[PDB]
């Protein structure tokens, strides 16, 4: 029975800032990441057609990325099914930023009910500028 | 390919 409850200008603003990248691959943000301390990160657009943005993270030697849903005027990550959301990226990453500081920001490989997940402690956003 | 699931909170 149930229903449901600007973008463009916060990525303009995070574009200025220089931490959204705008259109680079997953492998390319790999790439822009191999030499910066684990917890930082930046956001990107997708590559699949689900999705529009990602996020790229340095965890233990590796980047790691996710898929950020946008529906409702709120954002989340994706599969992430049921959940309230936030109203801006800014406000998506400053609450994973401080489940970070406390120990709650994690990720698994699978979906699958009872799939280990491994904390990541986020730290800095990356700029896309040289200096 | 390195995509991974964030748990929610």
């Amino acid at each position: 029975s149930m229903v449901q409850s600007s973008l463009t200008e916060e990525l303009k603003k995070l574009a200025k800032q220089g931490w959204y990248w705008g259109p680079i691959t997953r492998w390319e943000a790999e790439g822009k990441l191999a030499n910066v301390p684990d917890g930082s990160f930046l956001v990107r657009d997708s590559s699949d057609d689900r999705y529009l943005l990602s996020l790229s993270f340095r965890s233990h030697g590796k980047t790691l990325h996710t898929r950020i849903e946008h529906s409702n005027g709120r954002f989340s990550f994706y599969e992430q099914p049921d959940v309230e959301g936030h109203t801006s990226i800014v406000d998506l990453i400053e609450h994973s930023i401080g489940d970070s500081e406390n120990g709650a920001f994690c990720y698994s490989r699978s979906r699958l009910p009872g799939s280990a997940t491994y904390p990541v402690r986020l730290t800095n956003p990356v700029s896309r500028f040289m200096q | 390919n390195n995509y991974v699931y964030i748990d929610p909170t």
